[PDB]
C-alpha cells in the first residue's frame, strides 16, 4: 500500500536556487532565512514607526 | 461546530504539504494568474454589469428628461 | 501543558483566535467582520478624544468644534478620522450584509436576529453622531427624524416632546444626543461579541455552501496576517480619504452655525441615508411612509423565512444571482436618487425604484429560487 | 550578505527586537529628511521659507 | 413601588422648568413688503404674518375651495382678507416652507 | 425540446462540471439531509467527502480542473434522492401522525 | 484699465457658442419685446452663453495672472 | 430664478494631489480684508495670535494686534474701556446683534467668513467667480435695494463689488488690479476656512511614501504564508 | 433537552445564576457582592439620567448643576441619589474588602 505512494514534484513552484536535487541544502538555508526575514524584519519596522 | 478531534470520520485520503521556504512567493504572477483572473472578470461581469448599464441608461436618460422638462424659460 | 489552554481566560482567547476551526475557502469578502471591528474600536477611541476636547452646548457646539480644528494639534484629523471612519465603517457594514445576504449565511437565525439589532445601534447611533456638530443640514435633520417618530398617532407629539426637552429643539436635546451617542457603541461592542459568540456556537461559511469539516484550518497564523493585510488597506484608504479630500463624501452644507430660521434649499441626511430617505419620499403617506421604512428593514429580517431553494448560495445559482445584482444595481439607483434633489420625475422614478425593489425582495426572490430548484429536474 | 546578516541579527529574540528598533529609529532620521526635501523641493516658490528668507 | 419609580423617571425625562415659562407675543404688521412673510419668535418657534400681492389673493379666491381635502373659507380663518397671518410650519414633520 | 435545452444550458453554466462535482454534493444542510447523509454507503459516503474536500482546494486556490476531467450532463451516478425521499417520507408520516 | 477678466472676456467670445446664443439672447430680447407681458426673462440663453464664455475664461485667463 | 448656475472650475496653484498655498497671498488677502473688507463681514473664529508663525513674526503681529484697538477687560472697575490687545483680542464685530447688523445693512446680514469657501457648494472657484464675475439685472426691477448676483441662487444681494480697481496698493511692484486681489482674497479665505492644508498634503506625501513603502512588505508576508495552502496538493487511497 | 442546558446564552447564565452550587453556610457579609452590583448599575443609571441634564463648561456647569437640584423634575432626587449612591457604594465596598482579607479569601 504505502509503497505504492509517489510523491508528486514541485518544480513550478519551488525557488531556482534549489531546483539541484545532488547539492544539499546545508548552505543555501541562511541564505533563504536571512531573505525572508529581512522581508519580515522591514515590515516590523515600517509598522513600528 | 466545536474544537478539532470530532468533526467528521474520513479516510482515503493523502495531503502533500511543502515546506514554504524551498517555494518562492509569486510563482508566474504575469504569465497564469493574468490569465486566471481574466477569465473570471470575463465569465461574470457579462452578468452583473447589464443592471449597471441600465442604471447608465436611466441616469442619461432621466437627467436629460428632467432638465428638457425643467428648462423651459 | 500550556498555560492557554488551561487559563481561564486564555481559554477563551484561544477557541475565539488561536484554535478556531475556520474554513480554507474564503475570500477577502470575510475580511469584513474584522474590518468593522477594527473600525469599531477605531471610532471608539477617536470620538473619546473628540469627546475629551467637546463641550455640549448649542453656541459652543460650533464653536468647539472649530477648535478643535484650528487650536489643538492633529485636532482636525482626529475630527475627519471619526467622520470618515464613520462613512468607511457603514461601507464596510454594507458589504458585510451584502457578503452575508449573497453567500446565504443568513441561514442562521440569532445571528442574524442579533445583527438586526446591531443594525438599529449602529443607524441611531451614527444619526446622533451626525447631530452633534449642530450645523444647519443637522438641526433640520433631526427636526425631521424626530417629527418621523412623531408620526405614530396617538403616543407621537407626547413622546417626541418627551425625547426633546420642550415644544422645540432645545439645548436640552442637544445633550440628550450627546449622551446617548456617547455611551451607545459599548452596547454595540457588546452585542458584537453576542453576535460572534452565536457565531462560534454554529461554525463558519465557504463561499459554495457546502460544509467544509474536512478542511477547517486555524485563524492563526493565516487569517491574522490576511486580516492584517485587509485593516492596512483600509486604514491607507482612510487615511487618504481624511488627508486627500475630506469634503468628497462630507457634505459641504454643514458647517453653518444652527440658525433656527434659516431653512435651506437642499436638505438630506448624510449620503449614508439615502434609501432610508427616499423611501419615505417614495410613497405620499405619514404614517405609509414611516411603516413603509420599518417594513423594509424588518422583510430584510424576514429574509431567512424566504428562502425556498435546496442549496445555500448563489455561487451555484446564476439567474437569481444575476436577479441579485438587479438587487444590487437598486440599492445603487436609491443611493443615486437620495444623491437628486426632490423634485417630480425624480419621484416617479424612485417610486419605480422602491416598489421594484419591494417586487424582488418579497416575491421574486422565492419564486424565482424555486423555479431554479425546479429546472434542476428535482 | 545574507548569511552574515543571519548570523548577526536573527538568532535570539532580544537581538532581532533591538536591531528592528535601531532599525525603526535610522527610518525615522532619513524617511523624515527625505519627505520634508521632497516636499519642499516639488512646492519650491510659494512657500513660506522663502519669505522667512526674505524677512 | 417599582411602578412609581418608573413613572417618576418618565417625569424626570419630561422637559425643564423653564418650558413652562413661555407665553404670548404682540404682532404688529404694518412694515411688509407687499407679497413677503414675516417671521417672528413664539414659544421658540416661528409666527408667519405675510403680506399678499393681491394678484395672489384673486388667484386663490378664483380658484375654488371644495377641491381641496378639506375647504375653510378665509373669512373663517382671519378678520384682515388681505394680510395671511399663519403657523406656517408643516403638518407633515414640522418643517418651514420655501 | 425547449426546456431540456434550458436544462443542458444551466448545467452548463452553473459551473461545478468546472469544479468536478455532481447531484448529491450541493444540498443545504437542514436536519432531514444531515440524516440522509448519515444514511449512506460506504464508498459513496467516501467519495463524497473526497469530492468535497477536491473542491474545497480548488475553489481555496480558484483554478478550474481542465476539459478533460469535468462531469458530463447525464453520465451522473445519482445517489443521495432515494435516502432523502425515504426520510421526508418518514417525517411526514410522523408528523401527520401527530396531526391525526 | 485693461482688466484681465474683461480682456479675456472681450477676446473670449470669439466663438461659435459665443456669437450664436448671443443672436439667440437678442431674438429673445425681440421676443420680450414683441409678446409682451410676460413672465419669460430670457433666461436659458444668456445663462448659457455666460455659461460657455465662463468655460473659455476658465481654460484661459491664469496665464499671466 | 431658483434655477442656480453652474459654477466653472478654475486652475489654482493649490487644487492638485501636491499643489500647495500661497502665504504670500494669504499675507496679500488678509492685508485687503483689513483695509476695506472687514466693514461688514466678520471671522470671528480667528484671532490675531493665529498669525504667529503664519507668514509674520510676533513684531508685525504686534503691529497688527496694536494698530487695531478694541476693548479691556475688568480692571477693577468692571466697565470694560480700550485696549489695543496684545495677542488675546479676537476680531472686532462691527455689529453686534444680529439685529445690529440688519440696521445699517438693509436687513441683509453678511456671513461670517470662518466657512464661507467650505459651506457652499463648490469651493474657492465659486467664491472667486463670484466676486469676480458681476453683471447688470437684466429683466427684474426688483426693489432698487439689491444688486444683480450670477453665481447665486435669487441672484440678488445687498453688496456692491469690492473689486474697485486700484484702491488699496498692496506691498508689491505690481499694481493692485482687479483680478489679482480678488484672487489673493479667495485665497485668503481658503486659508480661513482649511487652516493647515499645506501641512494636511504634507502629512499626505508623507503617508504616500509610508504606504508605498509598506504594501510590497504585508502582501509579501501574506502570500509567503499562504502558499502552504497553494502548494499541497491532494491523494485519494481507498483500496 | 432542557431550554436552560441548550441556549448558548443560557448555559452562562446558568452557570451564573441557576446552576452555580454554593456553600450553605453563608452569612451577611457575602451580601455585599450583590450590593456593590446593585449600587454598580445603579450609580451607572443616575449618571445616565444627568448625563441627559448636564453642561459640561465652567461658567455653566455650576448654574447647570443649581438646574437640575432646583429647575428639573426629580433632578435633586436623582442626584442625591448618585452622591449618597457612591457613598453607599464605597461603604459595601469596604465591607467586600473587610471579608476578603478577613475569612483568608486571598488566597485566591
Ligand atoms: C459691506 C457693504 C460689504 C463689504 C465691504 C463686503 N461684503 Fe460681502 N457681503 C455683504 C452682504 C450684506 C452680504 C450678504 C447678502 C445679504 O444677506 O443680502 C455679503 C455676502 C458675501 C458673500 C456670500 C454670498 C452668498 O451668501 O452666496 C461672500 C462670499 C462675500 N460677501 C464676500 C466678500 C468679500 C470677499 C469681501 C471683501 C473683498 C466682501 N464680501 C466685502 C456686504 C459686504
Ligand atoms: C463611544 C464612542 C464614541 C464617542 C465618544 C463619540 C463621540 C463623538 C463626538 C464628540 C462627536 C462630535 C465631534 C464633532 O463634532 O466633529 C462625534 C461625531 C460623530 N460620530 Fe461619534 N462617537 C463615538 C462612536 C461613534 C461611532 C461608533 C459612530 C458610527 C460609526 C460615530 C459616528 C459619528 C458621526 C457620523 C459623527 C459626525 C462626524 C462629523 O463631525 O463630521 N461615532 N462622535
Ligand atoms: C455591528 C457591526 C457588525 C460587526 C462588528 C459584526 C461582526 C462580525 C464578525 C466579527 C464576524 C465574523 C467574521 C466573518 O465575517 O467571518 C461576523 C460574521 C457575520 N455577521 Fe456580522 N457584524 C456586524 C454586522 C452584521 C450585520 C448587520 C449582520 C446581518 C444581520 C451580520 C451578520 C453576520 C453573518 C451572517 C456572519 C457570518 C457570515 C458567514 O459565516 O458567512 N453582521 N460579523
Ligand atoms: C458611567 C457612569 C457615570 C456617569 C455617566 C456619571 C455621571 C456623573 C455626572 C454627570 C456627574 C456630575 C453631575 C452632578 O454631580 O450633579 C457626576 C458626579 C459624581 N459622580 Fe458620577 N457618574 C457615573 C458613575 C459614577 C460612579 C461609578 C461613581 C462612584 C461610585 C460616581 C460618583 C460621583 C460623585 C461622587 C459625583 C459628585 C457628586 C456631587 O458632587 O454632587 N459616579 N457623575
Ligand atoms: S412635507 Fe414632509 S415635512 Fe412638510
Amino acid at each position: 500500500s504505502h509503497t505504492d505512494i509517489k510523491v508528486p514534484d514541485f518544480s513550478d513552484y519551488r525557488r531556482p536556487e534549489v531546483l539541484d536535487s545532488t547539492k544539499s541544502s546545508k548552505e543555501s538555508s541562511e541564505a533563504r532565512k536571512g531573505f525572508s526575514y529581512l522581508i519580515t524584519a522591514t515590515t516590523t519596522v515600517g509598522v513600528a514607526y | 461546530g466545536r474544537q478539532f478531534g470530532h468533526l467528521t470520520r474520513v479516510r482515503h485520503v493523502i495531503t502533500y504539504s511543502l515546506s514554504p521556504f524551498e517555494q518562492r512567493a509569486f510563482p508566474h504572477y504575469f504569465s497564469k494568474g493574468i490569465p486566471n483572473v481574466l477569465r473570471r472578470t470575463r465569465a461574470c461581469i457579462l452578468r452583473v454589469a447589464p443592471p449597471f448599464v441600465v442604471f447608465y441608461l436611466v441616469y442619461t436618460w432621466g437627467t436629460q428628461e428632467f432638465e428638457k422638462s425643467k428648462r423651459k424659460n | 501543558i500550556n498555560i492557554r489552554k488551561t487559563h481561564p481566560l486564555m481559554k477563551i482567547v484561544n477557541n475565539a483566535f488561536i484554535d478556531l476551526p475556520a474554513p480554507s475557502n474564503i475570500s477577502s469578502w470575510w475580511n469584513f467582520g474584522s474590518l468593522l471591528g477594527i473600525c469599531l474600536i477605531l471610532q471608539i477611541l477617536t470620538g473619546l478624544f473628540l469627546a475629551m476636547h467637546y463641550t455640549p452646548d448649542t453656541t459652543t457646539a460650533f464653536s468647539s468644534v472649530t477648535h478643535i480644528c484650528r487650536d489643538v494639534n492633529y485636532g482636525w484629523i482626529i475630527r475627519y478620522m471619526h467622520a470618515n471612519g464613520a462613512s468607511m465603517f457603514f461601507i464596510c457594514l454594507f458589504m458585510h450584509v451584502g457578503r452575508g445576504l449573497y453567500y446565504g449565511s443568513y441561514t442562521f437565525l440569532e445571528t442574524w436576529n442579533i445583527g438586526v439589532i446591531l443594525l438599529f445601534a449602529t443607524m441611531a447611533t451614527a444619526f446622533m453622531g451626525y447631530v452633534l456638530p449642530w450645523g444647519q443640514m443637522s438641526f433640520w435633520g433631526a427636526t425631521v427624524i424626530t417629527n418621523l417618530l412623531s408620526a405614530i398617532p396617538y403616543i407621537g407629539t407626547n413622546l417626541v416632546e418627551w425625547i426633546w426637552g420642550g415644544f422645540s429643539v432645545d439645548k436640552a436635546t442637544l445633550t440628550r444626543f450627546f449622551a446617548f451617542h456617547f455611551i451607545f457603541p459599548f452596547i454595540i461592542a457588546a452585542l458584537a461579541m453576542v453576535h460572534l459568540l452565536f457565531l462560534h456556537e454554529t461554525g463558519s461559511n465557504n463561499p459554495t455552501g457546502i460544509p467544509s469539516d474536512t478542511d477547517k484550518i486555524p485563524f492563526h497564523p493565516y487569517y491574522t496576517i490576511k486580516d492584517i493585510l485587509g485593516a492596512i488597506l483600509l486604514i491607507l484608504i482612510l487615511m487618504l480619504l481624511v488627508l486627500f479630500t475630506p469634503d468628497l463624501l462630507g457634505d459641504p452644507d454643514n458647517y453653518t452655525p444652527a440658525n433656527p430660521l434659516n431653512t435651506p434649499p437642499h436638505i438630506k441626511p448624510e449620503w449614508y441615508f439615502l434609501f432610508a430617505y427616499a423611501i419615505l419620499r417614495s410613497i405620499p403617506n405619514k404614517l405609509g411612509g414611516v411603516l413603509a421604512l420599518v417594513l423594509s428593514i424588518l422583510v430584510l429580517v424576514i429574509m431567512p423565512l424566504l428562502h425556498t431553494s435546496k442549496q445555500r448560495s448563489m455561487m451555484f445559482r446564476p439567474i437569481s444571482q444575476c436577479m441579485f445584482w438587479i438587487l444590487v444595481a437598486d440599492l445603487l439607483t436609491l443611493t443615486w436618487i437620495g444623491g437628486q434633489p426632490v423634485e417630480h420625475p425624480y419621484i416617479i422614478i424612485g417610486q419605480l425604484a422602491s416598489i421594484m425593489y419591494f417586487l424582488i425582495i418579497l416575491v421574486m426572490m422565492p419564486v424565482a429560487s424555486i423555479i431554479e430548484n425546479n429546472l434542476l429536474k428535482w | 550578505l545574507t548569511a552574515r546578516l543571519y548570523s548577526l541579527l536573527f538568532r535570539r529574540t532580544s537581538t532581532f527586537a533591538l536591531t528592528i528598533v535601531v532599525g525603526a529609529l535610522f527610518f525615522e532620521r532619513a524617511f523624515d529628511q527625505g519627505a520634508d526635501a521632497i516636499y519642499e523641493h516639488i512646492n519650491e516658490g510659494k512657500l513660506w521659507k522663502h519669505i522667512k528668507h526674505k524677512y | 413601588a417599582a411602578k412609581n419609580v418608573v413613572s417618576q423617571f418618565v417625569s424626570s425625562m419630561s422637559a425643564s422648568a423653564d418650558v413652562l415659562a413661555m407665553s404670548k407675543i404682540e404682532i404688529k404688521l404694518s412694515d411688509i413688503p407687499e407679497g413677503k412673510n414675516m417671521a417672528f419668535k413664539w414659544r421658540g418657534k416661528p409666527l408667519f404674518v405675510r403680506h399678499r400681492t393681491k394678484k395672489e389673493i384673486d388667484q386663490e379666491a378664483a380658484v375654488e375651495v371644495s377641491q381641496l381635502r378639506d375647504p375653510q373659507h378665509d373669512l373663517e380663518r382671519v378678520k384682515k382678507p388681505e394680510w395671511v397671518i399663519l403657523i406656517g410650519v408643516c403638518t407633515h414633520l414640522g418643517c418651514v416652507p420655501i | 425540446k425547449w426546456l431540456e435545452g434550458i436544462r443542458k444550458w444551466y448545467y452548463n453554466a452553473a459551473g461545478f462540471n468546472k469544479l468536478g462535482l455532481m447531484r448529491d454534493d450541493t444540498i443545504h444542510e437542514n436536519d432531514d439531509v444531515k440524516e440522509a447523509i448519515r444514511r449512506l454507503p460506504e464508498n459513496l459516503y467516501n467519495d463524497r467527502v473526497f469530492r468535497i474536500k477536491r473542491a474545497l482546494d480548488l475553489s481555496m486556490r480558484q483554478q478550474i480542473l481542465p476539459k478533460e476531467q469535468w462531469t458530463k450532463y447525464e453520465e451522473d451516478k445519482f445517489y443521495l434522492e432515494p435516502y432523502l425521499k425515504e426520510v421526508i417520507r418518514e417525517r411526514k408520516e410522523r408528523e401527520e401522525w401527530t396531526k391525526k | 484699465l485693461v482688466d484681465p477678466l474683461t480682456t479675456v472676456r472681450e477676446q473670449c467670445e470669439q466663438l461659435e457658442k459665443c456669437v450664436k446664443a448671443r443672436e439667440r439672447l437678442e431674438l429673445c430680447d425681440e421676443r420680450v419685446s414683441s409678446r409682451s407681458q410676460t413672465e419669460e426673462d430670457c433666461t436659458e440663453e444668456l445663462f448659457d452663453f455666460l455659461h460657455a464664455r465662463d468655460h473659455c475664461v476658465a481654460h484661459k485667463l491664469f496665464n499671466s495672472l | 430664478s431658483d434655477l442656480e448656475l453652474h459654477p466653472p472650475s478654475y486652475p489654482w496653484s493649490h487644487r492638485g494631489l501636491l499643489s500647495s498655498l500661497d502665504h504670500t497671498s494669504i499675507r496679500r488677502g488678509f492685508q485687503v480684508y483689513k483695509q476695506v473688507c472687514s466693514s461688514c463681514h466678520s471671522m470671528d473664529y480667528v484671532a490675531y495670535r493665529h498669525l504667529v508663525g503664519v507668514c509674520y513674526t510676533e513684531d508685525e503681529a504686534k503691529a497688527l494686534a496694536e494698530e487695531v484697538e478694541v476693548q479691556d477687560g475688568p480692571n477693577e472697575d468692571g466697565e470694560m474701556f480700550m485696549r489695543p490687545g496684545k495677542l488675546s483680542d479676537y476680531f472686532p464685530k462691527p455689529y453686534p446683534n444680529p439685529e445690529a447688523a440688519r440696521a445699517a445693512n438693509n436687513g441683509a446680514l453678511p456671513p461670517d467668513l470662518s466657512y464661507i469657501v467650505r459651506a457652499r457648494h463648490g469651493g474657492e472657484d465659486y467664491v472667486f467667480s463670484l466676486l469676480t464675475g458681476y453683471c447688470e439685472p437684466p429683466r427684474v426691477s426688483l426693489r432698487e435695494g439689491l444688486y444683480f448676483n450670477p453665481y447665486f441662487p435669487g441672484q440678488a444681494i445687498g453688496m456692491a463689488p469690492p473689486i474697485y480697481n486700484e484702491v488699496l496698493e498692496f506691498d508689491d511692484g505690481t499694481p493692485a488690479t482687479m483680478s489679482q486681489v480678488a484672487k489673493d482674497v479667495c485665497t485668503f479665505l481658503r486659508w480661513a476656512a482649511e487652516p493647515e492644508h499645506d501641512h494636511r498634503k504634507r502629512m499626505g506625501l508623507k503617508m504616500l511614501l509610508m504606504m508605498g513603502l509598506l504594501l510590497p512588505l504585508v502582501y509579501a508576508m501574506k502570500r509567503h504564508k499562504w502558499s502552504v495552502l497553494k502548494s499541497r496538493k491532494l491523494a485519494y487511497r481507498p483500496p
